[PDB]
């Protein structure tokens, strides 16, 4: 009905290697390491080609970030077991699993968040002293939206393509209820 | 035992 | 004599109560003065400490 | 001056017509002039300060 | 899932169900206004002492002090006696609570009916899970501003923020926490009108007047201007603060008041530089902002509005 399927920017995605590392080796012979123990209790990396960050912690847990897609995602992710275990740390590819999914989306047009505050009371958060946009927090699918008065919004929560998909189609009517003029 | 001979034995 | 203010009476007011206005004094901030202040550690291996 | 301020917190002069009816106290605000000093010295053992 | 124990006044002889009953209250009789038999007579109308059900439910206690002879030491002793009891000691911690809730309210010169409300407010949303690892203060504050939104006397996040000291980040989230709360015990078991929205602009503009010391008339324009900019889309998103606050502005400087944009916004901690960025985005719509009323009465025209 919308015509507009929203656009994934973000992937934040886990990983496991069952293995110890040695957070030291990896800072002094990995080419863009970051350990500052001061600062936090990991190595921050990031590689180019897909343009992604990824948290490797001692206990070999890997937290990948950036990807645009999954199988994007999934190829990052192979590729930091790859430069670990070139790196000489016994790591073998594991369970995988996106813990979250971002996407962006417009309506063209704006959208009246008082209304919207109003009438459905039950699900949106609206304070504008603190943040210019409108919290609709979806129950099924558990997601939350970001609604602003540009006609921009943001959808934060899911675990798949198909919810955050759904989640959208579902608050497309309500949006166009509420349109402003 | 975690590393065979490597940098990392090193 | 006492001094009267001639001034308009919610002008005069308006930095009493709940103003807008935070304060700017940095008169008995102890809180601010050892909270300013904080350095954490690492565990570095029980063979050296020792 | 006599002055009343009301529940929204806006404060306007207050006359003693409007105080009888509104059941309003005729009074005005006492304000003073506040000094915070502090000082500190090195607390040498067995010294006076 | 109990005894009845209700009494019912019908009359035997009308035998009319319901009745219609007269309370001669002069006359201390209740009385069958069809054919007149008395159903009840001798009906009834400091010894005792009162209580509101509301904010402290079924709690009776009684205070031990100095009468007209009287020893320092029982007096004392009876006390620390009384302190130590520990069935009274988990709603000693609310009544703490309302009495910080008291002074804060009463240093910051709000009607009673503002510290009622929010001390009902955190009586409800007390003794919760989800309220648990958050500060008191935070607590106290957010109730607070709850209790000023359902007063239709709603402050601002910053205002009580100069009382309070919490940050933004405990005092929004601790806010949201007590709304659901509220909203929650008002399905289970109302509690938001047109008030509780969030923006309410208009509550705000008649306190930054008074503080800026400007007439009721020029209150009144700002009012209807920051009512009709809600049509820009180009600042319906911004603050409500700021919304107020240029809305002022450019009513001060329609009427000619000699009160410059630096003044304005230190009296409002608002920024000068954001200041006269919205009142560009607002000029460019001045002809909509101003009331056809005093346009066309002549107290001032659109001229009278310097324009960058
Ligand atoms: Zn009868």
């Amino acid at each position: 009905t919308s015509g507009i399927v929203p656009t994934l920017q973000n992937i934040v995605a886990t990983v496991t290697l069952g293995c110890r590392l040695d957070l030291k080796t990896v800072a002094l012979h990995a080419r863009n390491a970051e350990y500052n123990p001061k600062r936090f209790a990991a190595v921050i990396m990031r590689i180019r080609e897909p343009k992604t960050t990824a948290l490797i912690f001692a206990s070999g847990k890997m937290v990948v970030t950036g990807a645009k897609s999954e199988d994007d995602s999934k190829l990052a992710s192979r590729k930091y077991a790859r430069i670990i275990q070139k790196i000489g740390f016994a790591a073998k590819f594991t369970d995988f699993k996106i813990q979250n999914i971002v996407g962006s989306c417009d309506v063209k047009f704006p959208i009246r968040l008082e209304g919207l505050a109003f009438s459905h009371g039950t699900f949106s958060s609206y304070e504008p002293e603190l943040f210019p946009g409108l919290i609709y927090r979806m129950v099924k699918p558990k997601i939350v939206l970001l609604i602003f008065v540009s006609g921009k919004i943001v959808l934060t929560g899911a675990k798949q393509r198909e919810e955050i998909y759904q989640a959208f189609e579902a608050i497309y009517p309500v949006l166009s209820e509420f349109r402003k003029m | 035992k975690v590393r065979p001979g490597s940098i990392a034995a090193a | 004599r006492i001094t009267t203010l001639d001034e308009t009476v919610g002008v005069t007011m308006s930095h009493t109560g709940m103003s807008m206005r935070s304060d700017n004094s940095n008169f008995l901030k102890v809180g601010r003065e050892k909270a300013k202040s904080n350095i954490k550690s690492i565990r570095m291996p029980k063979k050296e400490i020792l | 001056k006599p002055m009343v301020n009301e529940s929204d917190g806006v404060t306007h002069a207050l006359y003693p017509q409007e105080a009888r009816l509104r059941n309003l106290t005729y009074s005005s605000g006492l304000f003073v002039d506040v000094k915070k000093r502090t000082y500190e010295a090195i607390d040498v053992p067995g010294r006076e300060l | 899932r109990g005894p009845n124990l209700n009494i019912v006044l019908t009359c035997p002889e009308c035998k009319v169900y319901p009745p219609k009953i007269v309370e001669r209250f002069s006359e201390g009789d209740v009385v069958c206004a069809l054919c007149g038999l008395v159903l009840s007579d001798k009906l009834v109308d400091r010894v005792g002492e009162a209580s509101n059900p509301l904010l402290d439910g079924n709690n009776l206690s009684t205070r031990i002090g100095k009468g007209e002879t009287t020893d320092m030491r029982f007096t004392k002793e009876l006390n620390k006696a009384q302190g130590k009891n520990v069935m009274d000691k988990k709603d000693n911690e609310v009544q703490a609570a309302f009495a910080k809730i008291t002074m804060l309210c009463d240093a910051a010169e709000l009607p009673k009916i503002v510290k009622d409300c929010a001390k009902e407010a955190y009586k409800l949303c007390h003794d919760e899970k989800t309220l648990k690892g958050k500060s008191m203060e935070s607590i106290m504050a957010a109730s607070i501003l709850i209790g000023c939104r359902r007063a239709e006397v709603a402050r601002t996040f910053k205002e009580i923020q100069s009382l309070i000291h919490v940050k933004t980040k405990e005092f929004g989230k601790t806010l949201n926490i007590m709304k659901n709360i509220l909203r929650g015990k008002s399905e289970d078991g109302k509690i938001d009108t047109d008030n509780m929205s969030g923006a309410q602009n208009l509550t705000y503009i008649p306190r930054f007047c008074s503080h800026l010391g400007l007439p009721m008339q020029v209150t009144t324009s700002a009012e209807y201007t920051a009512k009709k900019c809600k049509e820009i889309k180009e600042i319906a998103g911004k603050s409500p603060i700021t919304i107020a606050v240029v809305s002022i502005y450019l009513n001060i400087l329609l009427f000619q008041i000699p009160i410059t944009a630096a003044k304005v916004g230190q009296t409002l901690q608002v920024t000068e530089g954001t200041i006269k960025s919205g009142y560009k985005i607002l000029y460019e719509h001045r002809d909509k902002l101003v009331d056809p009323q005093l346009i066309a009465n002549g107290v001032v025209s659109l001229d009278n509005l310097p324009g960058v």
